[PDB]
């Protein structure tokens, strides 16, 4: 019963700080084994990969949006943020966050429940 | 940058049909393709992961097939509940890019 | 059906129980074990294929064959030997007034033919793991051989296979594939172009 | 100068069950089972 | 379960092998769908009761019903310790194969 | 039921050409794991081997006949045959044609079948 | 050329009599001797393959043992239709060498 849920400002100034968290409620963010991700998605258009965090610590960010935006994993609150800056007009977004395991697991050999080789997402929040 | 080319951008098919999504890749993707499925006003779910295994939760009409290049997403028959718009993700680089996604009617 | 009569074959519950008698078939610049298997190999599991001045061509190990085919035979057999289902060749009716008997003749017929359909299914399905797992060490003690025979007289360019440092004819060839090979005869000469390259 | 130690294969289908690994491909094989 | 650890000018840390994990992955949840799958223990429903006149069927009926719990018993415990052994003998090979890949 | 039937001309001059055919019906000659190989028999003495030939390509001959005979593996027309050269009075044999397996194999786990195994033997054709 | 030496070359026994054929190699054969028998008026048949390996058709009266330079072939009854040349061939070496034959009687 792992959930992740975002909490978002909803309104942002243009060339500001777009400070976003996905908080995992049900389990831990301090597990191995998956992609904690952030996807956006621009209205009336499609999904745009952002960025990626492991508690190994491996990041990943798109190459539009290499310098611009980063990925931090909060073990201790059991929470994963993106903060975006310089907002323009195309960062206005249905965001997402995602827990994209590492490994195709339907008996939990590795993820220990059968619960833990599942790809579950954040509902969405919406960034103006 | 391996860049994601996905056809047809536009279906539409009746109740009972069957479609083939076929996503194309630049470079070879070797079995780390991941289907998605978002339906309207809800967020996106993972149908097929590894280019042909489905997931849980995720009904045996769909199927996955294809290696390096060339991706088939195949639904066996179309339920009024399939309207949704299909993208496919690859990562086998360490840059992800998803496809443009294709809206079945 | 499980009720036969005669000399007849033991009864399981299996649709497919095949037994490896072979490798796995991986097909396919001829290079050894790693990249795969040689379709050009013909005459027997296991071998060589050499290239030098004189030609080119496959030659199969007839002893390490031999030998193979010795424990697979003797793992068939032990198959068809170690199954002891007994044979039913009436079946038994009862009244209105035996149904326990009539139960408990069903759950000895349902017990003991489950029993055996699993012995026969795990010991196929356990000496496929180890026929699978015997063809690999039986390539792996071969290329150990070639490689403790031939020494610094050889490179190694990974993918199973050997490059002599000096320069070996058929018969050289043939000496590695044969048991018998003369180490310090040509030793000064791979000295020589071991320092050259 | 090359020798290689290398191992057969052929247009086999035969498939089988291993416990790890289902329909594996192998070159020769032999039917137990009579249907 | 199997990977690598690099120290160079650049950085240290740790990157494991997500291909052999996987594959690792792929047969240690068919070896535990197998275990699952092969065994056919057939169900007791009710229990049978006997009278006083009839101790040489009821004997007959607790002989099957303590041969054939036995046997799967053991069955099943023969099979979970063999599949253990070759689980720890395959995950020392999959590292071995990893190591002579990269040495290779 | 593989068999191995022979046809042989039956009445050469000397200093000429015997041309000695051996026709496998029932089984591929196009089989590995086989020497497909000529026996010929000296009225009133004992057996001579002359030569074999495999599907691989394999050919040896016997140290007295290595310039004169020749052997060749008709894959297509599923035969083998001897060609001997400078027919002498030593020549007129009992010519056998043989299938000798290279292993000991008495279950097909090579072979394929439990027949595959087996040495069988042409009937033998006389040579004048 | 690895010379076969077969001994003795003519023998005579009765029916039930246990007779033994030894043949001797001048190089070293390791398990490869090939026992023959051809009745007069047929085609011969192989016995012992490998030199101690019964063939398929033949019944287990036939033995065969030894290795290196010395082999033997025993039988352990004769028979009437044990009348018949026996033959050791080697294929160790690339050249064949069949024996001079030992006809019972
Ligand atoms: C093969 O082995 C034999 C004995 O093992 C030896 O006498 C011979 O010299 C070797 N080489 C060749 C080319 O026959
Ligand atoms: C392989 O090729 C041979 C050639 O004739 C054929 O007889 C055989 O059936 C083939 N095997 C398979 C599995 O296709
Ligand atoms: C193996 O093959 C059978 C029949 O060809 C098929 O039903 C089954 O799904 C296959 N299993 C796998 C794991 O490919």
């Amino acid at each position: 019963q792992v959930q992740l849920l975002e909490s978002g400002p909803g309104l942002v100034k243009p060339s500001q700080t777009l400070s976003l968290t996905c908080t995992v409620s049900g389990g831990s963010v301090s597990r191995g084994g998956y992609y904690w991700t952030w996807i956006r998605q621009h209205p009336g258009k499609g999904l745009e990969w952002i960025a990626y965090v492991t508690y190994s610590g491996d990041t990943s960010y798109n190459p539009s949006l290499r310098g611009r935006v980063t990925i931090s994993l909060e073990t201790s609150m059991n929470q994963f943020s993106l903060k975006v800056t310089s907002v323009t007009v195309a960062d206005t977004a249905l965001y997402f966050c995602a827990r994209v395991p590492f490994y195709y697991d339907t008996r939990g050999v590795f993820y220990g429940n059968a619960e833990g080789g599942f790809e579950i997402w954040g509902q969405g929040t919406m960034a103006t | 940058d391996i860049q994601m080319t996905q056809s047809p951008s536009s279906l539409s098919a009746s109740v009972g049909d069957r479609v083939t999504i076929t996503c194309r890749a630049s470079q070879g993707i070797t079995n780390d393709l991941r289907w998605y499925q978002q339906k309207p006003g809800k967020a996106p779910q993972c149908l097929i992961s590894s280019a042909s295994r489905l997931q849980s939760g995720v009904s045996s009409r769909f199927s996955g097939s294809g290696s390096g290049t060339e991706f088939t997403l195949t639904i066996s028959s179309l339920q009024p509940e399939d309207f949704a718009t299909y993208y496919c993700l690859q990562h086998n680089s360490y840059q992800w890019t998803f496809g443009q996604g294709t809206k079945v009617e | 059906h499980p009720v036969t009569i005669g000399e007849c074959p033991k009864y399981v519950r299996s649709t497919k129980l095949r037994m490896v008698t072979g490798l796995r078939n991986i097909p396919s610049a001829i290079a050894g074990f790693i990249e795969g298997g040689w379709t050009g190999m013909m005459d027997g599991w296991y071998g060589y294929h050499h290239q030098n001045e004189q030609g080119s061509g496959y030659a199969a190990d007839q002893k390490s064959t031999q030998n193979a085919i010795n424990c697979i035979t003797n793992k068939v057999n032990s198959v068809i030997e170690k199954m002891n289902t007994q044979f039913t060749a009436v079946g038994k009716e009862f009244n209105k007034l035996e149904k326990r008997m009539e139960n408990l003749n069903k759950k000895v017929d349902d017990g003991f033919l489950d029993i055996w359909t699993y012995n026969a299914e795990l010991l196929v399905l356990l000496e496929n793991e180890r026929t699978l797992d015997f063809h690999d060490s039986n390539v792996k003690n071969l290329y150990e051989k070639v490689k403790n025979q031939l020494r610094n007289n050889a490179k190694e360019l990974g993918n199973g296979c050997f490059e002599f440092y000096h320069k070996c004819d058929n018969e050289c060839m043939e000496s590695v594939k044969n048991g018998t090979y003369d180490y310090p005869k040509y030793s000064e000469e791979s000295k020589l172009n071991r320092e050259k390259i | 100068d090359t020798i290689c130690i290398g191992y057969h294969a052929n247009n086999s289908t035969d498939t089988v069950d291993t416990v790890c690994e289902k329909n594996v491909t192998v070159t020769h094989s032999v039917n137990l089972l009579e249907d």
